[PDB]
């Protein structure tokens, strides 16, 4: 029910789940910030 | 130097990797915070 929510795992991949490539314009999605993204500069995620 | 700090954190220079454009002389380091002499200085005049 949240596969999206949780991290990528590739072992989960069941056979014929793929169906396509979709994408969507900027301005129907809204990125999100967590503590981990604005704790410190030394960390590898920092502002994305 | 010998120690960078980044947010209360203490990175001796051993460990990082720094690098730098042109260097200026000794006196004018301490002005440029030990640093080279960024290009958009030069630049940005002739730019506009």
């Amino acid at each position: 029910p949240d596969y999206y929510e949780k991290p990528f795992n590739p072992d989960g991949v069941t056979p014929g789940s793929y169906k396509g490539i979709s994408q969507i314009d900027p301005y129907w999605a809204m990125p999100q910030l967590t503590a981990g993204s604005t704790a410190d500069p030394s960390s590898e995620h920092f502002y994305e | 130097p010998d120690f960078w700090i980044i947010s209360g954190k203490k990175y001796h220079r051993s460990h990082l990797v720094v690098v730098r454009g042109p260097q200026p002389p000794d006196i004018l380091k301490p002005t440029y915070i030990f640093g080279g002499i960024p290009l958009t200085q030069r630049i940005y005049e002739r730019v506009y």
